[PDB]
RNA sequence: AAAUUAUUUUAAUUAAAUUAAUAAAUAAUUAUUAAACUAAUUUUAUAUUAAUAUUAUGAAAAAUUUAAAAAUUAAUUUUUU
C-alpha cells in the first residue's frame, strides 16, 4: 500500500531524472551559434581579473596536440570527467548565471557533453564551436 | 548479542552451523550442473560445464593434476625466453640497428584505443610505437625518426604511410639507411596499418550508429527509442478504442454532468410542461 | 560418560522425597533441573528479567506524565547515558534526581554537541627554521594544551593558586633542573 | 525501528584514535610509527609505581598447576636430582598409553 | 542408516528454545511452536497538555523538543542550573519538603465536608514519613524481611551446612535464582 | 509454513529496505574520483549530489562540523608549488635507509644512542599505553 | 572487530628488579599521598619520549621537565621514580649539548638512588 | 564565481566505509566469499576499503549486505586529524608490514608456516647477534695474537 | 562551590554540603553509591586494603540537589577502599545436550572486589540559571521567582477530560529557595 | 578525581550556546534522504550521533577512561583487555591509511577508470548513462527541428480509480452497468496443466 | 538386534559418480599424520595437497521438473554445544 507512506513522487517517479529534456535543449543550443562576440564576452570573463577559465574542450588528447588552444589556460577536460560528475568540484557556483562553453572535435562530441552539464544543473551553454575560439585566439 | 566463548561463537540462537566457513567454494566434485567449479562469474557458459570429477580433480590440484596446467603461462615452444634481435653484427657500429624489431604484430592483437584520426602527421603516432620499442629507442629520439620521414619523404599523414608502404620504404632505401632503423619502419607500418583499420571500424561504428544499431560501449545491442520528429500520440494512426464506443451520452451510464436549467430529456416528466 | 555425580550427589540434599532417597533418579532429576536453569539462565532470563526493570521504570515514568516510549528516547538524546537498571535504582530509591532527569529530557535544553574529531594545529603548516635551542610551534601548543589540563584535574598541592593556577612558568620547568 | 538510516561514518568513530595516536608526532612533520602491532604483542601488567604493587590475585593459568616433576634437561643440567626411580620418566615422545 | 558427521545435527537433535522458533529458515520448527510471551509489555503514552503556546507544542519529531511533554506539577521548583562540564545542576525540594507539601494539600483535600475514616489514616502515614522515612514499598520491604533473615543466618551460624565448598554451593547459587 | 500474513510493521521496515539498496547503488556510481583544485578551498561545500534532504545544518550540534571546519576553512597548501614548501620539511624517523644527520641544527641522533633494541622506558599505565614487545616489527 | 587478547604465560606480573637487602648503591660503586594528577602526566612523559625516539629532543626537554616537576611534588625524597624522571631528563640535555646540566642532574639521581634503602 | 574554476587539478579517490547490516549465514557461498574480501564476516563488522575498481565490484553484488558510506580523500584527511601536505603513501610507508594479522596466505597452514618463521626470524636475529659478538672478538683474537709476535 | 554569578553560590552552595549519593560507572557497572555504602564491583586489579578514587560518575545527588551529568561529571570525587577480593558465590553452569554422551560442569566463580566508598564530594561549577522550558543561559537568578511559572491544563473546551478530585487540580509549586 | 575528556585531544566544543543567545539543537531527524516518511532518531541513532557505537560501552567515553585509580592519583595498569582494544584502534587507522595508499597510489597511474561502474553493474541499473562520446544515445539527433517534446503525463495516466460499485439504487443503471462477465464463478483454480 | 567404562575440550565441511544373481569393496566425502608460499590487483582475500584410515546410495523451506501420484523422483544452499 504504498504511496500512502511515500508520496506520489514515488511508485509514479521516472527516477530517469537524467536527462528526459535537457538532451533536446543540448540540440537547440547545437543550432543557434557561437562566434567572435560570443567569444568576446567569454574574453571579458578572461578580461575579468578573476582567472577562471570559462570554455572547455572535450577533446581526445592526440587532437588537441595538433590544434593546441589551451594558450587562455582554458580547462582540459575528458569528456568522461564530465558526464561521471567528477567534474563538479570544479564547476561555478551560479548554476543560473554561468555559462560557459565547451569546445569539441566534432560538434556531436560537444553537445554530447554540454546535455551531461545541463544535467548537473547547469541552464546556459551554448556548447560549440572548435574554430571560432582559435580564430579568437584569447 | 548472545556471543558465548570464541571467535566464530557469534550469535549462537539461529541454528545455523557456525565454524563452517561459508566463504569457501562448494566441493561439487561428481555432481552434473552448470554452477560446477565455475568462479560466479562464469555461470552464464553453459556451452563447457565444468562437472565431473577429473574437472573437480584439475581444478584443485589433485590426485594427478597436481601441477595441473601442464604448460602454463612463462613457456615459449618458439623463442624460449630470448628475445630475437641480432647482436652478431659485422660492424659494432652498426649493432645497434636491429634493435626494435616487430616480433610480431604488437598493435592490432592488443587493440589499443588510437584515437588519432588517420589525417594526423606521422608525428603523432610515435607515442603508440614507443612502447612497444623502448629500450631500442630514447622517446625523444624516435621524434627525430618519425620527424625525418616527414620532412625527408613525400608521406605526411597516417593515412599515407598506410597507402605508401612502398613509396615510403623506396625511400629509405635510397635516403635513410643510416639514420633511422628500419625498426622503425617495420613498427611505422604497423601502426598506420592499424591506425587506419581501426579508424575505418569506428567510423563505421558511427555511421550505424544513426542508422540505428545502437550498441554500448562494451558493444552489447541496446535497444532504444529513435527521436521525435511528430506528435506523439498517434492521430490519424490510432486504432480505434476498441470498447464498444457506446457514449456516456447515449446511455447515461455514469460520469455526466448537465447544469440543472439545462436538464435534457423528459418529454414525458418534466418536458412536458418545459418550464 | 561422568554425570559429575559428586558434584551433585551432595546437593540432592534439597530435593524432594522420591529424588533424595534414591540416587539414580536424584541425579536424573537434578541434572535436569540443573541443565534447564544455565539454559533458562542464559538465553531466557534477561529478556524476562530486563522486562522488569523496564516495566518498573516506565511506569515510575508514568507518574510523570511520561512514557517508556518517550522517556528511552529523550534519554540518548541528552547523551546522558544511564542504563536501565540504573534508572531502576532512581525510580524506587531516588525518586527526585528520577524526575531530575524526567524534567531534563522534557525541557527544551539544547543536548551536548557530538565530540569534535582530531583538529590539525596550524603550527603544522609553518617551517621552523631548526634551531637548537627553540622548541617546534606545535610542541609547546601541545604542551600549553596538556599543562593547563593537568591543572585542571582535581584540588593539589601544584602551584595551588586560587582557580587557574601559574602555567608560563610551568610550561619551563626544566630550567629548574638546568645549571 | 530496525533499519537505522545513518552515516556509518559514526560507528567507527575516530574521536579517541586519530592519527596522534599511532602517529604521535605528526604535528611536529618527523612523522614517527609508534603502533600497537597485535593483541598478542602484550607484555604484560607493569606496575606504573613501585608503591602500588599490582596484586596477586590469581587465575586458572596459576592457582591450578602441578609440581614440577624433573624434565631430562633438569636431570641433564644437574644430575644432582634424580634421586629416585620415579625420576627416570619415559622418553618424551612416548605421550602415555592409548 | 549413513552415520556420517555433517549429515544431519552433530550428535542427535536437540530443541532449545533458539531452535523451537527461528528454526532453519526462521519460520520456526513445525512441532514444538513456542511459549507464549508472558513479558510484561510497557504501557502507552499519556496525553500530552494542550497547547496554549502557540509555539508549535503539537510538533512531535522536531528538533528543538524532547518527545516527553511532562509539564506536570510542581515542576518549577526543579529549576534547573547549567554546570561547566555541560551537565546540569536541578535543585529540587527534598523528599521531605515535598511530602510535608503533600500533607497541607491533602489536608485541605478532605476537610472541607469531612475528612474520612480512611483520610485520617493518609495524613497519618504521610505525617510518618516525614518524622521517621516509614518506608512503603515493596523493593525495600522485599529487601529487608529477607536481608535480615539472611545475616541472622550469619551471626548466629545457623547453617547446619559448613561445608558448602563451591562445588556443593555450585548448585545451590543457581536452584534459588534471584 | 506461512500461514498468517507477515505483520505490517514488518513489510514497511522491509519498504525502509530496498529504500537502503536503492541508497547504497546511489553511491556505488559515484565517479572514482573528483577533479579538484589545489587554490579553492577542500571542500567549500563540495557535499556529493546528497541535498535531497539535506540536514544538520547547525556548524554545531551537527556531527561532521568536527571535518567540515577544517575543509570549508582555507586550504593551506594552497598550490603544487607550496606542496613542496611543506613536504620538505617532514622527517621519517624510523624508515629503513641512511639520513643525514647534521641536517638539524645540533641534534644527535637517538637510535645511535641507545642502540637498535633498547627503547624509552615508556610510563605505562592505562591512558598510555606504549608499543608493547618491540622485537617483532623487524620483517 | 574487537577480539579480547588472548591469556598468555609471556603476559606475567614480574617483578621489578630490586638489588637486594643488606647492599646499597655506593657500597659497590666507591669499591670499582597527595593527589597529584599523575594520569596526565604519565600520559605526558611518555610524549617525551616519542619526542626524544623521534629527534625532537629540545621539545622533548620542555615535557620532561614539566615530569620532573610533577614527580617531584608526588612522591617524597629518595623515591625511585622520582629517580627515573631525573634521569631520562639528564639524557635529555645530553641530546642537546647541554652536558653542563645533563651529568649534574645525572649523577643526582646516584645520590637519590643509594639514599633508599 | 561563473567561472570553472582554474588551476592545477589534483584528483582525489573515495573511501568506502562499510558495515554489516544483514547475517552473513543467510545468504550464498559466493556473496559470503565477497563480504570475506571485504574483511566482513559478522553482523555488525565495519572495515574501511577503498574505492579502487575491483572493489566496486565486490561492493556491488553485497550491496542488500552491506551498508556503505562514501568519502573524498580530502575529508578522510580530516576525520583523522592529518595535515594537508602529508600524503597516505607515505604514513603508510612508516607502519610495519607485520601488522596484526600480516597476511592472508592460502591456507591456515601456510598462515602457520608465516607465523612460525617470522618467530624464527626473531630467534635469529638475536642469534645473528650473539655470534656478531664472537666474529668481532675472533677478528681481534687472531690481531692480538698476530701483532703479539711484533 | 564555585560560580561566575555571586548570588547564584550564595543560594545553591548551602544545597551541596549533605550526604550525596553518585552513580558510578564501574567495571561496565553502574552503581548508586552512597558514603559508607559498600558495592561489589568486578575484580579491579588493586591490592587490599588500598584507596581507589572511581573516574566515570554519571549523577551525584544530595538530598535536596541532584547533578545530572551528561555523559559524565569532572570534578567530582567518589573514592573507595578495597576490603575483599574475592570470588563470590560460584553458579555452576552443566552443560550438556541430551543428544551426545557428554557432560561439563563449568563452575563460574565470578572475581569481585568489595568496594567501601568513603569520600563523596562535589566541587560543581554554575555558569547561570537555565530556563527549562525554553533553553538559553538567563542573565539573571532570583531565588524567589520559578522563571518556568505554570498554569492549569483545563481549557475547559472538551467534556471528556479527567478532572481529577478538585484539590490536585488546583494547586501550587510552594517556592523553595527563600 | 573523576574526567570527562571524550577525545583524544580533550577540548570539548562548548556545550552552552551563548550568554542569552538561542542554544542551537540539532538535528532531530533521521538521514533516510526521501523526505517523505520523515522517521526520528531512536536512541541509537541518538547514541551514534553522541560518539559511542550502537552501544552504551563500545568507543564511547564509557570504554576510554579508566575503570578507577588509586585515590592519590597513581594511574591504573594497561588491562590485558585494553591493550587488545588500543590494537583494535590502530586496526581501524592503518585499515584507513592503508586503503588510502592503495588509492593515492592509483591515481597516479591513471589507473582509475574515468567511467563510474564496474561492468557488470553498468549493465544491471540503466541510471548511468550510455558513455558513448561522439555518436547520441538515442542513434540519430533530432534532426527535425524540436521547436519534438512527448510529455508521460498526457497520455500516461496512473489514476487510482474507485471500482464503483452497480449502483441498485436506481433500476435502469443497475441492468447497463450489468458486466456480463459476473460469470466469472468458473475462477476455480482449476488444473492449468492437466485435466 | 543389546551394549562398548575415564567432565571442564581448542581449527572447518559432507558426499551422491563407475558397479552390484543388491551391497564388507571405488570415487566423492570424513578421518588420522604431514606438506610446499607461481603473474593477475587491493598493502584485500583465500583448507589447496600428499600418505594412510573408511561395512553409505538418496538433499528441509524454497525455485521448478517428471508421475492417475494419492508421494516418490529428480533437483541444490540449508542441516544449532
Amino acid at each position: 500500500n504504498l504511496n500512502k507512506r511515500y508520496g506520489a513522487p514515488y511508485v509514479a517517479k521516472g527516477y530517469a531524472s537524467l536527462d528526459p529534456r535537457c538532451s533536446l535543449d543540448a540540440y537547440s543550443s547545437f543550432q543557434q551559434t557561437v562566434t567572435s562576440a560570443d567569444m568576446k564576452k567569454a574574453l571579458l570573463s578572461i578580461d575579468s581579473t578573476s582567472s577562471g577559465a570559462l570554455v572547455i574542450d572535450v577533446r581526445s588528447e592526440p587532437e588537441r596536440r595538433l590544434r593546441p588552444l589551451l594558450s587562455p589556460a582554458i580547462v582540459a577536460l575528458h569528456p568522461h570527467d564530465i558526464l561521471s560528475g567528477a567534474a563538479c568540484p570544479i564547476l561555478p557556483s551560479n548554476k543560473e548565471r554561468a555559462e560557459m562553453f565547451v569546445v569539441a572535435s566534432e560538434a556531436q562530441r560537444a553537445v554530447n557533453a554540454c546535455t551531461a552539464l545541463r544535467r548537473w544543473g547547469f541552464s546556459r551553454v551554448t556548447a560549440v564551436s572548435v574554430d571560432a575560439v582559435s580564430e579568437a585566439i584569447a | 548479542a548472545s556471543t558465548a566463548k570464541g571467535y566464530m561463537n557469534r550469535v549462537m540462537v539461529y541454528a545455523h552451523r557456525r565454524r563452517k566457513a561459508r566463504y569457501l567454494a562448494p566441493k561439487n566434485a561428481h555432481v552434473r550442473s552448470p554452477l560446477a567449479h565455475k568462479m560466479p562469474e562464469e555461470y552464464g557458459n553453459t556451452w563447457d560445464p565444468r562437472s565431473g570429477v577429473e574437472w573437480h580433480n584439475r581444478m584443485r590440484n589433485r590426485n594427478h593434476y597436481r601441477h595441473w596446467p601442464w604448460a602454463r603461462w612463462t613457456d615459449d615452444p618458439v623463442r624460449f625466453h630470448q628475445d630475437s634481435v641480432c647482436h652478431r653484427t659485422v660492424s659494432a657500429l652498426s649493432t645497434v640497428a636491429n634493435n626494435g624489431a616487430p616480433e610480431w604484430d604488437y598493435y592490432a592483437e592488443v587493440g589499443q584505443a588510437y584515437e588519432t584520426p588517420s589525417h594526423f602527421p606521422l608525428s603523432y603516432t610515435a607515442p603508440f610505437i614507443y612502447q612497444y620499442t623502448a629500450q631500442c629507442w630514447s622517446r625523444e629520439d624516435l621524434q627525430s625518426y618519425l620527424e625525418r620521414i616527414e620532412q625527408s619523404s613525400g608521406l605526411r599523414t597516417i593515412a599515407d604511410a598506410a597507402s605508401r608502404r612502398e613509396a615510403l620504404y623506396t625511400w629509405w632505401h635510397n635516403a635513410g639507411m643510416n639514420v633511422i632503423p628500419l625498426g622503425v619502419l617495420q613498427h611505422l607500418e604497423l601502426v598506420s596499418r592499424d591506425i587506419v583499420a581501426q579508424n575505418a571500424r569506428k567510423s563505421y561504428r558511427i555511421e550505424q550508429h544513426e542508422r540505428g544499431i545502437l550498441r554500448t560501449p562494451e558493444m552489447e545491442r541496446y535497444y532504444a527509442l529513435p527521436h521525435l520528429r511528430g506528435p506523439s500520440m498517434p492521430v490519424q494512426l490510432a486504432q480505434p478504442s476498441g470498447k464498444y464506443p457506446s457514449g456516456k451520452f447515449t446511455q447515461m451510464m455514469e460520469d455526466v454532468a448537465i447544469h440543472p436549467l439545462q436538464k435534457p430529456d423528459a418529454r414525458y416528466k418534466h418536458n412536458m410542461y418545459p418550464a | 560418560y561422568y554425570r559429575a555425580t559428586a558434584e551433585l550427589d551432595r546437593l540432592r540434599g534439597m530435593l524432594r522425597g522420591r529424588a533424595r532417597l534414591e540416587r539414580k533418579v536424584g541425579l536424573k532429576r537434578i541434572t535436569f533441573l540443573m541443565r534447564t536453569q544455565t539454559r533458562y539462565r542464559v538465553e531466557q532470563k534477561a529478556h524476562w528479567e530486563r522486562a522488569i526493570v523496564r516495566k518498573n521504570v516506565d511506569s515510575a515514568a508514568h507518574e510523570h506524565g511520561s512514557g517508556w516510549q518517550h522517556l528511552r528516547n529523550d534519554l540518548a538524546r541528552q547523551n546522558l547515558m544511564l542504563l536501565p537498571r540504573t534508572q531502576q535504582q532512581l525510580a524506587q530509591y531516588e525518586p527526585l534526581a528520577f524526575r531530575a532527569v524526567m524534567e531534563l529530557c522534557a525541557s527544551r535544553v539544547a543536548p551536548p554537541p557530538p565530540p569534535m574529531t582530531a583538529q590539525v594545529p596550524e603550527e603544522a603548516y609553518a617551517t621552523r627554521p631548526e634551531d637548537p635551542k627553540v622548541a617546534h610551534p606545535a610542541a609547546r601548543r601541545q604542551l600549553e594544551e596538556c599543562v593547563e589540563r593537568m591543572l585542571c584535574t582535581g584540588r593539589s598541592d601544584v602551584l595551588q593558586r586560587e582557580g587557574p593556577r601559574t602555567t608560563q612558568a610551568w610550561m619551563d620547568a626544566w630550567k629548574e633542573y638546568d645549571l | 525501528r530496525y533499519r537505522l538510516f545513518h552515516p556509518v561514518h559514526q560507528t567507527v568513530p575516530f574521536h579517541f584514535n586519530p592519527v596522534q595516536s599511532i602517529f604521535p608526532l605528526i604535528y611536529e612533520n618527523n612523522l614517527l610509527a609508534k603502533p600497537r602491532l597485535s593483541w598478542k604483542d602484550y607484555e604484560g601488567r607493569k606496575e606504573f609505581d613501585a608503591d602500588h604493587p599490582l596484586p596477586v590475585v590469581g587465575t586458572r593459568l596459576n592457582e591450578r598447576t602441578t609440581t614440577h616433576k624433573w624434565s631430562h634437561w633438569d636431570q641433564y643440567i644437574n644430575p644432582q636430582i634424580t634421586q629416585s626411580w620415579m625420576y627416570l620418566t619415559q622418553t618424551p615422545e612416548y605421550v602415555g598409553p592409548r | 542408516r549413513a552415520q556420517h558427521p555433517n549429515a544431519g545435527t552433530r550428535f542427535g537433535r536437540v530443541y532449545n528454545r533458539g531452535f523451537v522458533r527461528y528454526g532453519f529458515g526462521g519460520f520456526g520448527m513445525s512441532v514444538y511452536s513456542s511459549k507464549k510471551d508472558r513479558t510484561f509489555k510497557v504501557m502507552p503514552v499519556p496525553p500530552p497538555p494542550p497547547a496554549t503556546t502557540a509555539v508549535e507544542q503539537r510538533d512531535d519529531f522536531a528538533d528543538n523538543r524532547g518527545l516527553s511533554a511532562t509539564t506536570r506539577t510542581l515542576s518549577p521548583t526543579f529549576r534547573m542550573f547549567a554546570l561547566e562540564d555541560g551537565g546540569v545542576l536541578v535543585s529540587h525540594p527534598s523528599h521531605a519538603q515535598i511530602m510535608r507539601w503533600n500533607q497541607r494539600v491533602h489536608t485541605e483535600e478532605g476537610k472541607a465536608a469531612n475528612s474520612t475514616v480512611m483520610d485520617e489514616y493518609v495524613n497519618s502515614r504521610i505525617q510518618a514519613i516525614i518524622a521517621d522515612n516509614t518506608i512503603e514499598n515493596t523493593s525495600l520491604s522485599q529487601w529487608r524481611k529477607a536481608h535480615m533473615w539472611n545475616v541472622i543466618k550469619s551471626h548466629g551460624k545457623l547453617q547446619r551446612r559448613w561445608g558448602t565448598p563451591d562445588f556443593v554451593m555450585g548448585a545451590r547459587s543457581t536452584l534459588y535464582n534471584n | 509454513e506461512l500461514l498468517h500474513p507477515l505483520p505490517v510493521w514488518a513489510r514497511r521496515q522491509q519498504w525502509l529496505k530496498r529504500d537502503t539498496v536503492e541508497m547504497n547503488e546511489a553511491i556505488l556510481r559515484e565517479p572514482y574520483y573528483r577533479i579538484k583544485t589545489f587554490a579553492q578551498p577542500a571542500a567549500f561545500v563540495s557535499p556529493r549530489v546528497s541535498e535531497s534532504a539535506a540536514h544538520e545544518p547547525d556548524t554545531q550540534q551537527s556531527s561532521r562540523y568536527g571535518v567540515d571546519r577544517q575543509l570549508r576553512g582555507p586550504r593551506r597548501a594552497v598550490s603544487p608549488e607550496r606542496l613542496q614548501e611543506l613536504r620538505e620539511q617532514l622527517q621519517f624517523v624510523g624508515s629503513i635507509g641512511p639520513k643525514v644527520p647534521p641536517a638539524a641544527g645540533a641534534g644527535t641522533a637517538y637510535q645511535d644512542e641507545y642502540g637498535t633494541r633498547l627503547r624509552p622506558r615508556y610510563p605505562q599505565s592505562w591512558d598510555t599505553v606504549p608499543p608493547h614487545q618491540p622485537s617483532r616489527s623487524e620483517i | 572487530s574487537y577480539f579480547k587478547g588472548e591469556l598468555f604465560p609471556n603476559q606475567l606480573a614480574r617483578p621489578l628488579e630490586r638489588l637486594p637487602r643488606g647492599v646499597s648503591l655506593a657500597a659497590a660503586r666507591k669499591g670499582q599521598r597527595p593527589y597529584v594528577p599523575l594520569g596526565e602526566v604519565a600520559k605526558l612523559e611518555l610524549q617525551g619520549d616519542y619526542l626524544t625516539e623521534g629527534g625532537l629532543h629540545q621539545e622533548a626537554l620542555e615535557y620532561y621537565g614539566v615530569v620532573a616537576k610533577a614527580y617531584e611534588l608526588a612522591y617524597p625524597k629518595d623515591h625511585p621514580q622520582v629517580a627515573g624522571i631525573r634521569l631520562k631528563l639528564a639524557g635529555a640535555f645530553r641530546r642537546t649539548g647541554r652536558l653542563t646540566s645533563s651529568k649534574a642532574n645525572c649523577e643526582a639521581v646516584l645520590q637519590m638512588l643509594d639514599s633508599a634503602v | 564565481t561563473t567561472t570553472i574554476a582554474a588551476g592545477p587539478y589534483r584528483r582525489v579517490g573515495n573511501v568506502f566505509i562499510v558495515t554489516c547490516i544483514d547475517h552473513p549465514f543467510k545468504f550464498s557461498w559466493e556473496v559470503n566469499r565477497m563480504l570475506r574480501e571485504l574483511r566482513l564476516e559478522f553482523m555488525g563488522q565495519t572495515t574501511v576499503v577503498p574505492d579502487i575498481p575491483p572493489v566496486r565490484k565486490r561492493i556491488w553484488r553485497v550491496r542488500h549486505v552491506v551498508r556503505v558510506d562514501q568519502l573524498d580523500l580530502d575529508e578522510a584527511k580530516a576525520l583523522i586529524g592529518i595535515p594537508e601536505h602529508i600524503s597516505f603513501r607515505d604514513l603508510a610507508g612508516q607502519i610495519p608490514p607485520t601488522f596484526g594479522r600480516g597476511g592472508s596466505v592460502a591456507n591456515p597452514h601456510m598462515r602457520s608456516k608465516m607465523n612460525f618463521m617470522r618467530l624464527r626470524r626473531m630467534r635469529l636475529r638475536d642469534v645473528m647477534h650473539r655470534d656478531q659478538l664472537e666474529k668481532r672478538l675472533l677478528e681481534e683474537r687472531h690481531h692480538a695474537l698476530q701483532q703479539q709476535q711484533q | 562551590l564555585r560560580s561566575a554569578n555571586p548570588t547564584i553560590a550564595k543560594a545553591l552552595q548551602p544545597l551541596i554540603e549533605g550526604p550525596k549519593f553518585a552513580v558510578v560507572y564501574c567495571g561496565n557497572h553502574q552503581y548508586k553509591v552512597s558514603p559508607g555504602d559498600v558495592i561489589a564491583v568486578q575484580r579491579l586489579r588493586a591490592p587490599i586494603g588500598s584507596q581507589i578514587a572511581l573516574k566515570k560518575v554519571l549523577m551525584v545527588g544530595g538530598p535536596r540537589f541532584t547533578a545530572i551529568g551528561r555523559p559524565l561529571l569532572e570534578h567530582v570525587r567518589v573514592t573507595a577502599d578495597v576490603e575483599e577480593q574475592k570470588r563470590m558465590r560460584n553458579v555452576v553452569s552443566l552443560f550438556s545436550t541430551p543428544g551426545r554422551r557428554r557432560l561439563r560442569w563449568l563452575d563460574a566463580q565470578h572475581a569481585a572486589t568489595i568496594l567501601r566508598i568513603r569520600e563523596v564530594v562535589y566541587e560543581p561549577t554554575v555558569v547561570g540559571e537555565l530556563d527549562k522550558y525554553d533553553g538559553v543561559l538567563l542573565k539573571d537568578f532570583h531565588a524567589d521567582r520559578h522563571p518556568n511559572p505554570v498554569f492549569t491544563a483545563n481549557d475547559g473546551y472538551d467534556l471528556y477530560y479527567p478532572k481529577d478530585w478538585n484539590k490536585v487540580e488546583e494547586a501550587s509549586a510552594f517556592l523553595e529557595m527563600m | 578525581y573523576s574526567e570527562y575528556r571524550s577525545s583524544y585531544t580533550g577540548a570539548r566544543s562548548a556545550p552552552w550556546a551563548a550568554p542569552e543567545a538561542a542554544p542551537a539543537y540539532p538535528s532531530a531527524r533521521s538521514p533516510f534522504p526521501l523526505e517523505r516518511p520523515r522517521f526520528r532518531k531512536t536512541h541509537i541513532e541518538w547514541m551514534l550521533h553522541h560518539g559511542h557505537g550502537d552501544r552504551y560501552g563500545k568507543y564511547g567515553p564509557s570504554r576510554e577512561i579508566a575503570d578507577f585509580e588509586y585515590a592519590d592519583g597513581t594511574p591504573s595498569s594497561i588491562s590485558g583487555k585494553r591493550f587488545a582494544l588500543k590494537h583494535h584502534q590502530d586496526h581501524l587507522l592503518v585499515q584507513l591509511i592503508r586503503s588510502a595508499a592503495i588509492v593515492e597510489r592509483f591515481e597516479e597511474e591513471e589507473l582509475l577508470p574515468r567511467i563510474p561502474g564496474t561492468p557488470e553493474q553498468r549493465s544491471w541499473d540503466p541510471e548511468i548513462p550510455l558513455f558513448l562520446e561522439d555518436v547520441d544515445e538515442f542513434g540519430r539527433p533530432p534532426r527535425p527541428v524540436a521547436g519534438a517534446t512527448y510529455d508521460p503525463a498526457a497520455f500516461v495516466s496512473d489514476d487510482i480509480k474507485k471500482d464503483v460499485r452497480r449502483p441498485f439504487w436506481s433500476r435502469r443503471r443497475w441492468a447497463l452497468s450489468d458486466n456480463f462477465m459476473v460469470p466469472m464463478s468458473p475462477k476455480p483454480k482449476n488444473t492449468i496443466k492437466d485435466e
